[PDB]
């Protein structure tokens, strides 16, 4: 998203880039044609059905992706909570004995 | 009737041996990490607040965990690091960003508010002395010096002006003025930082890995007087190791297939031996990164650590990550 | 040596290389394909050669299409060429004076 | 490979009668049976089939109200087990016997195996249970010499 | 045959081609382009000739 | 002018060219070295000349 | 409400594992730990120190505490790995001294041949059995249950009513007392040869064999006979789950006559050190690990190496011609 004149903008003093639910955020998408032809139908069928769900970039025109193996998910993610500074306020994860 | 103690260092020491003890092939430990039990704890297991039943240790408990085991992953020593809890100067979110206690360990340059200095990796300072005004942990004492002369903890009143700086020995912003004084340790190079560091826990360098570059770790600068030293981890007294592992659907597509209820429970194993068609055939320790539990001999190797969770559902093309921290 | 970049098979399948390893497999690919012909940032339609020095060895050898402009000043150059050469032929080698030693 | 449904153990009396599952008639203990791991050996009057596999569906019991309470908890479950005597030697066998008059038609988890009981061939004549050790060693067991 | 890897217009646009289709669009382009002179392993500053 | 692209690291991060930066950046990196060689949709083993 | 709440445990084996590792880490010369053990402080804690009930001040850990402990230090002694052994608490069948000699609980480990009353079989060293099953009648640790099987079905401990008739016997893999009759069943482990018994064994703690040392003789430990199915094993300590190592050391007046001399108030406090470096005349000289068994504290470099464990005692008085022995154990 915000990328003034050369480069994406990361937030002050904490230096973190800014994402928004960018325009046309929620959209169906067509699944239009080609994969069935483009695949030839591999991946134990599901060729178009498998599809690689949701976020991942490969459409190739994108701000947020840059270059990595992995995009992390902070949701469905856990430090539990204990002890040390940093750490979550809500443990989202805990451990008992 | 006598009194005796173990130094906190020995915590560190256990680790270093233990760190030494992961072997490659021969006669030194090899570590596999395993997940399993598609099976549901109970219909509830999914629900919030669900806590799986407290695990059981036994040849029986082993067998069952050994039964359900979905998959197995090795661990290279380079995925094992010493770590200490990260605390950054100036971080607003968390309390007292500006208030440091004696011997606390402070990271610098980590973040823009943190960052004093561009073009250098993270810094690690420890705070020798704290402002005179403050609060004592022992309610009876109003003097820092008296609190500490007795040894009760002291909380200082006055915040730090700036995060510390300079390679030198206690800096500490001592001359011009401050309540804090600062001792320098080493600098962390950026590449390791980004990849290793969890915002709760910085990664602490190994002595061997230290033996390689004192500079890349910024330790080359100091003074040891023993010649090479490098025992730096003693100074930080890290008692805690971080296991890092990488699960991928590809090695284990079967558990990755759409509709799996996922694996309930996790288990690590050390020095398992390969499957053999003929039991008289000589045993083989396990090199490859992943083994189907089948490709591993029944019960082979030892599992130190058993784990039970509410169900987690893996999915193909998803990539799941595990971190584990042992405090020795 | 072309540093060919794989992906696994069909789209959407598990197997492929990386985004991350996409780079520098791809970028160094540029350099080499460049670096012989290009020398630096820009390619030479007229081609590019790389100076081997009299200073370094008394000998260089065997680079098939890597052309040299040769110094004998420091020491006599003894240049040996690839051996046994299989069924290839057709391979021109280029040695020259960027100056006359 | 040898697979699918039957998993059958069958019992012969008569030889006019038929083939008869006993242990078989379960669905469950089928899964215990494994081609590589499961093995039988008889001694006199007893029969020993191996199972190196165990897991349970049922043995978990639910609600754990005490911990449910103290943890302000709903659900969880208890992890519970009946007792079977496992080989503590690695690979940790589990066994099943019909011990009465030979067979007698029930199989049970066993108060213990005499270790590696299957793979031990039964001799009537000079009755012994013999097997060949890994690392190629001949193991023989026998009873003798009440004084 | 330059095998142009295409982006739709500005950044953020839902259109593009693919990181997949770019794959082998990227790679053949290399191969095709490079295998001319680069002719397999190494490019030849002396040029590539194919009998 | 070779227009190397910088590379992001291993994790979602805001540093480095985001792929759409690379989009047309690499696609350029082609044409430059390509046009100097290809001069149009075909590459030339014999090289290319410019009137 | 807490979303994720999970449970995880370390096996008791991992205790053992650390140990076996830790045992590996004592080196000869190179790149594996070397251990020195030190005593000091002739100086009296306080005038009381002699009197009964006196507890010396609890030691202090600090660069300060180190220095002080490092200050008074009388003498130093190395440790060879062969003086380090794994051990488990010794329990003998039929031994009057200790409670219930005849009453054993599941998985307890029982030694045979240790003593005349114990001894079944002559011409053999000590035996080590574990007791798998106990008489059916008994009492449950969980007060709610009167059945052994039901007690155990829940997993609570069970104490059997009926005492053992006889100490277990047989090499035989299952073989406690199964056919004719009894409530107890007994598991066999290995037999201990007498000399080690005699020299190593403390009547509270049998000494447990190393896997390595086992690799040498399976027979001398009587382990050669069995059945493992993993091939060679020898990891026996895993099966017994020994969490405890025994340090053994021997002090003699001769290495340190000065602290031994008549009238010494003896040493108050003890300290162990790992991988210290020799004294050097020139500080730029390369460090040297310490081979010899004892060093006057001078011959050791100040503060070199790390000392894990500090100790304070009422004064102990060494004496010449005395030979004093120290044992320290560890459960990891």
């Amino acid at each position: 998203k915000l990328t003034p004149t050369g480069e994406i903008e990361h937030d002050s003093v904490t230096g973190e880039a800014i994402y928004e639910p960018g325009p046309m955020a929620g959209v169906k998408y067509p699944l239009p044609d080609d994969y069935n032809a483009e695949n030839n139908n591999s991946i134990f069928q599901g060729q178009l059905p498998s599809e690689r769900r949701k976020l991942m970039s490969p459409l190739f025109d994108a701000s947020g992706t840059t270059f990595a193996q992995f995009r992390d998910l902070v949701n469905k993610r856990l430090k539990d909570n204990i002890g040390n500074p940093r750490d979550p306020e809500n443990p989202t994860q805990v451990k008992i004995d | 009737i006598y009194r005796a103690i173990v130094t906190s260092k020995f915590r560190t020491e256990k680790m270093l041996n233990f760190y030494n003890s992961i072997g490659s092939g021969p006669d030194k430990n090899t570590i596999f990490i395993t997940f399993g039990r598609s099976e549901p704890w109970s219909s509830n297991e999914n629900e919030v607040g669900f806590a799986p039943p407290y695990p059981t240790d036994s040849v029986l408990g082993v067998t069952d965990m050994w039964t359900h085991m979905m998959g197995t992953v090795k661990v290279l020593p380079s995925m094992l690091d010493a770590v200490i809890p990260r605390r950054d100067w100036g971080d607003t979110r968390y309390p007292d960003p500006y208030t440091f206690r004696i011997n606390d360990i402070v990271v610098c340059n980590s973040a823009p508010y943190n960052a004093t200095e561009s073009g250098a990796g993270w810094l690690v300072y420890r705070c020798l002395d704290v402002p005179d005004t403050g609060m004592c942990s022992i309610a009876s004492l109003t003097d820092k010096d008296e609190c500490l002369k007795l040894g009760g903890k002291w909380t200082p009143s006055a915040r730090s002006m700036t995060p510390p700086e300079g390679r030198g020995d206690a800096e500490g912003t001592i001359e011009p003025g401050d309540g804090y004084v600062w001792e320098y340790l080493f600098e962390i190079p950026p590449d390791v930082s980004i990849n290793r560091c969890t915002n709760e826990y910085i990664v602490v360098p190994w002595p061997e890995e230290l033996k390689e570059d004192p500079t890349r770790w910024g330790y080359e600068d100091n003074l040891t007087w023993q010649q090479d030293d490098f025992g730096l981890i003693y100074r930080v007294k890290a008692n805690t190791i971080r296991f890092k592992a990488y699960l991928d659907s590809v090695y284990f597509p079967e558990a990755a297939l759409p509709g799996n209820k996922g694996f309930r429970q996790i288990s690590i194993i050390t020095n398992p031996l390969e499957a053999k068609a003929h039991p008289n055939d000589p045993n083989v320790k396990a090199e490859k990164d992943y083994y189907d539990p089948e490709d591993l001999m029944r019960h082979s190797g030892e599992m130190i650590y058993m784990e039970n969770r509410p169900p987690i559902i893996m999915a193909m093309d998803q990539t799941e990550e595990i971190n584990i921290l042992f405090t020795f | 040596m072309k540093q060919n970049i794989n992906i696994g098979n069909v789209v959407d399948d598990g197997t492929g290389d990386y985004l991350r390893k996409g780079g520098i497999k791809i970028n160094e690919n540029f350099d080499e394909l460049y670096y012989e012909l290009g020398d630096g940032d820009v390619p030479y339609s007229a081609g590019a050669w790389k100076t081997y020095n009299a200073s370094s060895g008394q000998t260089l050898t065997a680079e098939w299409g890597k052309s040299y402009a040769i110094n004998t000043s420091s020491g006599r150059v003894t240049i040996n060429l690839p051996k046994g050469t299989v069924n290839d032929y057709n391979k021109v080698i280029r040695a020259r004076d960027v100056f006359a030693t | 490979i040898i697979d699918s449904a039957d998993k059958g153990i069958y019992v012969l009396n008569h030889d006019e009668k038929t083939w008869k599952r006993v242990f078989g008639n379960t669905e469950e203990e089928r899964r215990r049976i494994q081609p590589g791991y499961a093995n039988m050996s008889t001694d006199g009057k007893l029969v020993s089939l191996s199972s190196s596999n165990f897991k349970f569906l049922s043995d978990n019991v639910v609600n754990d109200p005490e911990t449910a309470a103290k943890y302000q908890l709903i659900g969880a479950v208890k992890y519970e087990f009946p007792r079977e005597w496992l080989a503590d030697k690695h690979y940790h066998m589990m066994a099943f016997i019909a011990d009465e008059t030979s067979d007698w038609e029930t199989f049970t988890p066993q108060p213990m195996k005499y270790y590696a009981e299957p793979f031990f061939n039964w001799s009537k004549k000079s009755n012994t249970r013999c097997w060949i050790n890994n690392s190629d060693r001949a193991v023989v067991v026998y009873a003798d010499l009440k004084y």
